[PDB]
């Protein structure tokens, strides 16, 4: 009864390690609307172009 | 001489695959010239002698 009564609804993910913490500083516009920040992007020049 | 390549999109569905396309454009060089008028009097030549 010390350890069995443990069924937590959560991410858990014990003993895991992934993802580069450094990440990338990429140029991308962000907009605040309502109360949330959102990407607002209009891809046509870097794709579907030429 | 310019060689230009054109990006494409990997696609699917009821379409056969499309081939990437090169284009090799050449333009011939156009030649031109300009000139202007510049006159010298005779007595100047006389003095240069």
């Amino acid at each position: 009864t010390l350890n069995i009564p443990s069924i937590p609804p959560q991410s858990n993910s014990d003993s895991t390690t992934a993802g580069l913490p450094v990440n990338a500083r990429v140029p991308a516009d962000l907009v605040i609307v309502g109360d949330k920040l959102v990407f607002l992007e209009a891809l046509e020049r870097r794709v579907y172009q030429a | 001489q310019f060689e230009v390549q054109q990006p494409m999109i990997a696609r699917d569905g009821p379409h056969p695959v499309d081939q990437p396309v090169h284009n090799y454009m050449v333009k011939r060089i156009h030649k031109r010239s300009l000139s202007a008028a510049f006159a010298i009097a005779s007595e100047a030549l006389s003095l240069l002698s």
